């Protein structure tokens, strides 16, 4: 999902379902590669 | 079992002791609850 | 208000300065409640 080579058009933006799998959001909190990284009602470091 | 601890149950978390009961779960239940709508019996993630 | 009537919830959920928001709007809301039952337990008391 975020490494695809194209993202499709806002109005008919994709969904992927995850689901079934051990998620590690370490990897996307520390990388510096993401402008807006804004968690809702959720806390991004307690995410693990 | 049987001891004060800090559970933690699929980010279910709580403080209690935990003992072998003899509810009636159904095989799709997981977990119980009480008149107040608290954690009152649990099914552990690892084993049904 | 808040997000979780679950106080482990939001605090396992949300970092202190939210947590702070939300702890806050369910005290307010509970200690209105023990308010209201000892306003209505003296009232009463006063009856017997
Ligand atoms: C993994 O969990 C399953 C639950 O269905 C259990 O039967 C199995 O023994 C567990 N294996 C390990 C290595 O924890």
């Amino acid at each position: 999902v975020f490494n695809a080579t194209r993202f499709a058009s806002v109005y008919a933006w994709n969904r992927k379902r995850i689901s079934n799998c051990v998620a590690d959001y370490s990897v996307l909190y520390n990388s510096a590669s993401f402008s807006t990284f804004k968690c809702y009602g959720v806390s991004p470091t307690k995410l693990n | 079992k049987n001891k004060c601890v800090n559970f933690n149950f699929n980010g279910l978390t709580g403080t209690g002791v935990l003992t072998e009961s003899n509810k009636k779960f159904l095989p799709f239940q997981q977990f119980g609850r009480d008149i107040a709508d608290t954690t009152d019996a649990v099914r552990d993630p690892q084993t049904l | 208000g808040a997000i979780s009537s679950v106080l482990n919830d939001i605090l396992s959920r949300l970092d202190p300065p939210e947590a702070e928001v939300q702890i806050d709007r369910l005290i307010t809301g509970r200690l209105q409640s023990l308010q209201t039952y000892v306003t209505q337990q003296l009232i009463r008391a006063a009856e017997i």
